């Protein structure tokens, strides 16, 4: 199956440079024109630049021109995007894409990787989000993840390695002072727990933590 | 530059409804003759986009017979012909005939659904935060419809606070309600000198506001 997983992301100063990298999977790379795709915090999608599979032809937006420079490595099916004097307006979710030999521009999207241009980086602190309230519950027990006070996105937040999909409830990252948290939370049949025991993995791209969490009764 | 219209940036529609979007051009795309390069996209929440038309109204390989997309000239319509829960998300169209290639502005797709009450649940700081200067309290409101919801929190009744922080989840892809939390944040000490906790949910499902709560000492 194609696949398309990105690589570099995290904080760039202003000014700085960021090389990410697109390591394909599946398919004959050096047979399709690659692609670099943003979307940007407003969920705003642009395409960024594309290259011909001998990476003699390429193109760019105004807005990337001259800044960004697209590679390609055929022997290590592996697309690239050096990024220079970068500004914040490209703060984004870079996707590398793939086209479609019938006439499509992005039919395979790789996962995404987010660069972010402007000030320090900081892991979260994960504890353990627990009942407390002995209300007349039954059937339903809800545990949770706090992701406590982490620079800059993402995080992403499994549930007994991806096992736990449907009770999943994950908010929205809320900026608090100038730092982000979070709270992933499942809700398991009172049967399971505390029976059956339920992890939640925890990782911080932009610091390379990751760790998983166990959550036990209090 | 052809600069990409799409109509209406906002699209609240019932399930088993029938579903246009437009999407329109700055001038006439086509490329090489060869069709017009006229996509569309649907990304749905905490994922990549992914294509579901393609060449004006190819269904990408995998695609539901509900997808169809149509247009010529300027004009590109798709119409979702039968909702389905899991089609809530972002639409975008875009032009590759004519460089720069453009995206559209985002159609946004949500789900009107009969009202559902919330379940609330408090939780109390661990241990473990506790050590880390502060201690966090939260409450969880979980499936409920509408979004809009109310939280108050009263510490032992006396007062309510300003330090909270409130945030959603995403409309669920099958479930089609809302979630969200609030987080009332205080010092280990400031909150190792208080009793009990409250949140008061008032949603327009219950006339009766939702109290949940913990005295944080027995002895
Ligand atoms: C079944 O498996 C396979 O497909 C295995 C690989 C087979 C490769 C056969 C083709 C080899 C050459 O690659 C194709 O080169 C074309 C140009 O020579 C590309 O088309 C150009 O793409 C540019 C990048 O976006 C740009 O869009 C150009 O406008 C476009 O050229 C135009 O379209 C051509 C097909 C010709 O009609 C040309 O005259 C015209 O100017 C192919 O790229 C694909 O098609 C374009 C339209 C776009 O949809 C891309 O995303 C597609 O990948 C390219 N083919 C492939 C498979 O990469």
């Amino acid at each position: 199956e194609v696949n398309l997983v990105e690589s570099g992301g995290g904080l760039v100063q202003p000014g700085g440079s960021l090389k990410v990298s697109c390591v394909t999977s599946g398919f004959t790379f050096s047979d399709y024109y690659m692609y670099w795709v943003r979307q940007t915090p407003e969920k705003r999608l642009e395409w960024v630049a594309y290259i011909s599979q001998g990476g003699d032809i390429t193109d760019y937006p105004d807005t990337v021109k001259g800044r960004f420079t697209i590679s390609r490595d055929n022997a290590k099916n592996s697309l690239y995007l050096q990024m220079s004097r970068l500004k914040s307006e490209d703060t984004a979710m870079y996707y590398c894409a793939r086209g479609l030999d019938d006439g499509a521009w992005f039919a395979y999207w790789g996962q995404g990787t987010l660069v972010t241009v402007s000030v320090t980086t900081t892991a979260p602190s994960v504890y353990p989000l627990v009942p407390g309230c002995s209300d007349t519950s039954g059937s339903s027990v809800t545990l949770g993840c706090l992701v406590k006070g982490y620079f800059p996105e993402p995080v992403t937040v499994k549930w007994n390695y991806g096992a736990l999909s449907s009770g999943v409830r994950t908010v929205s990252s809320v900026l608090q002072s100038g730092f982000y948290s979070l709270s992933s939370l499942v809700t398991v049949p009172s049967s399971t727990w505390p029976s059956q025991t339920v992890i939640c993995n925890v990782a911080h791209p932009a610091s390379k933590t990751e760790l998983i969490k166990r959550i036990e009764p209090r | 530059d052809v600069l990409m219209t799409q109509i209406p940036v906002s699209l609240p529609v019932s399930l088993g409804d029938q579903a246009s979007i437009s999407c329109r051009s700055s001038q006439i795309i086509v490329h090489n003759n060869g069709n017009t390069y006229l996509e569309w996209y649907l990304q749905k929440p905490g994922q990549s986009p992914q294509l579901l038309i393609y060449k004006v109204s190819n269904r990408f390989s995998g695609v539901p017979d509900r997808f169809s997309g149509s247009g010529s000239g300027t004009d590109f319509t798709l119409k979702i012909s039968r909702v389905e829960a899991e089609d809530l998300g972002v639409y975008y169209c875009f032009q590759g005939s004519h460089v720069p290639f453009t995206f559209g502005s985002g159609t946004k797709l949500e789900i009107k659904r009969a009202d559902a009450a919330p379940t609330v649940s408090i939780f109390p700081p661990s241990s473990e935060q506790l050590t880390s200067g502060g201690a966090s309290v939260v409450c969880f409101l979980n499936n409920f419809y509408p979004k809009d919801i109310n939280v108050k929190w009263k510490i032992d009744g006396s007062e309510r606070q300003n330090g909270v922080l409130n945030s959603w989840t995403d409309q669920d892809s099958k479930d089609s309600t809302y979630s969200m939390s609030s987080t009332l944040t205080l010092t280990k000490d400031e909150y190792e000198r208080h009793n009990s906790y409250t949140c008061e949910a008032t949603h327009k499902t219950s006339t009766s506001p939702i109290v949940k709560s913990f005295n944080r000492n027995e002895c």
